[PDB]
RNA sequence: CGACCAGGGCUACACACGUGCUACAAUGGCGCAUACAAAGAGAAGCGACCUCGCGAGAGCAAGCGGACCUCAUAAAGUGCGUCGUAGUCCGGAUUGGAGUCUGCAACUCGACUCCAUGAAGUCGGAAUCGCUAGUAAUCGUGGAUCAGAAUGCCACGGUGA
RNA sequence: UCCUCCUAAAGAGUAACGGAGGAGCACGAAGGUUGGCUAAUCCUGGUCGGACAUCAGGAGGUUAGUGCAAUGGCAUAAGCC
């Protein structure tokens, strides 16, 4: 799981990349084997939004979170991703 | 490995050499014509080839003759 | 015996007329030639030394003596008296025929042979060089051999200084720069 | 089976078998046999020594192993001593001719250490 | 010399390409047929080509001719 | 923060990802001989033939605003010969030397030719994609953009599951 | 309990919960004889080979070596084949 940060109008600082990476690593360890993750940070004049695309064995899964300060948006996106992962995980356990 | 017949120089480098050789070994020659070759009557001169933001001087040595002036003045700086 | 005889009646005149010697036994004659092949890979393979002991038995004309380790250093994982090299000391006529074979057919078959080094003297007049290939000798047939190793040759003379060794080998037309 | 310093293959045809000399390939190797009167599909065991000695001085014309290696070392060391752009790339191990360096560049680079 | 330990050692005739038939004593097979020897090996004349090689003005003067 | 010019940069490179081309060979490589397309472009343009050059190409120079002339030899195929399973006569990267053409001008940074050099690669883990028939897979050809610069794009046929 | 040195006061001996170290074996050759030979450590030259493995030469003269601690001894060798 490698992770790929990009930003539209959001200058990705090194402290910003450290935190996002840590949060993603923690989520990956907790729910499922994940192969690759793309993170997109957008700012549209008010809305600090974040997109993420996880490539996992079952397939792609995506989430999006708008926030106030970028950090909040990232947190929302990560929680959403975790919820999606729980669904995918036992969706392909289903014994 | 180009230009089958005759080397290339500008008139503002050829006439500027033939002016400043018979007029003694002098001040370094600011040159913008990087694309021009190095003739053997240019040996012994300090010419300052423009690299984009400098005019870096290089002493013309005997081995530099078949090359061009921009070959001895790098543009991009790495580390 | 050929260039032994050439030593007997050309080199004595050359060295006495260059060095104006009082006695004839002031001339530098060569005492021996020792061919070393220090293996080192014997601690990795014990019977690999037998392949080295067969090479000097074919390069030189006699059975070489395996040389043990004198000191027990741990820097190369050896102990007292483990066989790690092989020398062979040839004297008498075997060094003149070996010398003729060397400077006649075996030095020129060193590939990419520039002029040979002349700095190699002990300050007493004993030459020492080292050859990288066994393939330079016609005895090594290159087709039955297994790895390319080397050896080193030591020409021990009765010279008093290095310059007499230079003039002696230069009298034999030994190659230099 | 000893020309130019080495030449030791056998059971190969001649024009392919000469190409183990550092300095000859399949064009100059045909130039040697066409210039020395030897058919191209014979074997080195099938040559007689009265042909092989006529091939040794034949390949002594074109530059071979040692002279070519110290010659190319003279060329690269000459460029690195001038310190031009090309020799400046030779001092650092990056593509000289102007290849892409953002992505591939990997023969001149080597393996990938990180 | 000791017996029954040392290899064979026979006086054979080694001949080279340029014609130096010379019989020396070694431990080789039937006989030897060399190519290069102390004669016809360029360690006496063919050694000074690496020095008279370089220069760039002399290369440059095949292109001006005026 | 408009306008003009020169030089540079857009081509930088510890690295990461995507899309492709060439391979890892014997259903093949190389050498000789030889069969069969459709579609298209062309006037400061396409450029026969003939000489010179190993060759990229050069000189002269017809013809053609074109079912006529030119680009323009299709290639895989086929017959013969060799290579005998190896980093090999595979692969063609990188680098050195020498050139050609275009354009005021090929240094940063073009394409191609010749000689030499001969890297990784011996069919690719986890994961992943396209494709139901003239399709997939391979083989070549043309066009636009363009002075020059396709391994991309857009087209066309061959063999053909 | 035993061995070695110092304390131990120039014969021997000599104490302390004084100062420092070792043994509870090994070897049929590591014993006997005969024959022979001489180290350590530096410098120079020498293919991989380095600061050092092997070779040659020089300085040096036991600064080594002894199956195992330390003392005494050892070249006529008690040291190594």
């Amino acid at each position: 799981m490698q992770l790929n940060i990009t930003g539209n109008n959001v200058e990705i600082t090194e402290a910003l990349r450290e935190f996002v990476t840590a949060k993603f690593a923690k989520l990956e360890q907790y729910f499922d084997r994940i192969n690759q993750v793309y993170v997109v940070l957008k700012v549209e004049k008010v809305t600090h939004t974040s997109d993420a695309t996880l490539h996992v064995d079952g397939g792609e899964l995506h989430a999006s979170a708008e926030g106030q300060d970028m950090y909040a948006a990232i947190d929302g996106l990560i929680d959403k991703l975790a919820r999606q992962l729980t669904k995918h995980k036992d969706k392909l356990k289903q014994h | 490995r180009s230009l089958k017949k005759g080397p290339f120089i500008d008139l503002h480098l050829l006439k500027k050499v033939e002016k400043a050789v018979e007029s003694g070994d002098k001040k370094p020659l600011r040159t913008w014509s990087r694309r021009s070759t190095i003739f053997p009557n240019m040996i012994g001169l300090t010419i300052a080839v423009h690299n984009g933001r400098q005019h870096v001087p290089v002493f013309v040595t005997d081995e530099m003759v078949g090359h061009k002036l921009g070959e001895f003045a790098p543009t991009r700086t790495y580390r | 015996a050929k260039l032994h005889d050439y030593y007997k009646d050309e080199v004595v005149k050359k060295l006495m007329t260059e060095f104006n010697y009082n006695s004839v036994m002031q001339v530098p004659r060569v005492e021996k030639i020792t061919l070393n092949m220090g293996v080192g890979e014997a601690i990795a393979d014990k019977k690999l030394l037998d392949n080295a002991a067969a090479d000097l038995a074919a390069i030189s004309g006699q059975k070489p003596l395996i040389t043990k380790a004198r000191k027990s250093v741990a820097g190369f994982k050896i102990r007292q008296g483990y066989p790690i090299g092989c020398k062979v000391t040839l004297r008498g006529e075997r060094m003149w025929e070996f010398f003729e074979r060397l400077i006649t057919i075996a030095v020129p078959r060193i590939r990419d042979f520039r002029g040979l080094s002349a700095k190699s003297f002990d300050g007493r007049g004993n030459y020492s060089m080292g050859v990288r290939e066994q393939i330079i000798f016609p005895e090594i047939d290159y087709d039955k051999v297994d790895r390319v190793r080397g050896l080193d040759i030591t020409i021990t003379t009765t010279a008093k200084s290095d310059e007499e060794g230079r003039a002696l080998l230069a009298a034999f037309d030994f190659p230099f720069r | 089976a000893r020309i130019a310093g080495i030449n030791i293959p056998d059971h190969k045809h001649a024009v392919i078998a000469l190409t183990s000399i550092y300095g000859v390939g399949k064009t100059r190797s045909k130039a040697i046999l066409a210039a020395a009167g030897i058919a191209e599909d014979v074997k080195i065991s099938e040559l007689s020594e009265g042909q092989i000695d006529t091939l040794r001085d034949e390949v002594a014309k074109f530059v071979v192993e040692g002279d070519l290696r110290r010659e190319i070392s003279m060329s690269i060391k000459r460029l690195m001593d001038l310190g031009c752009y090309r020799g400046l790339r030779h001092r650092r191990g990056l593509p000289v001719r102007g290849q892409r360096t953002k992505t591939n560049a990997r023969t001149r680079k080597g393996p990938r250490k990180p | 010399m000791k017996k029954d330990i040392h290899p064979k050692y026979e006086e054979i005739t080694a001949s080279c390409s340029c014609g130096n038939v010379m019989k020396i004593r070694s431990t080789v097979g039937h006989d030897l047929n060399l190519d290069v020897c102390s004669k016809c090996h360029p360690f006496f004349t063919g050694k000074q080509r690496d020095v008279a090689t370089g220069g760039r003005v002399d290369r440059f003067n095949k292109r001006f001719n005026i």
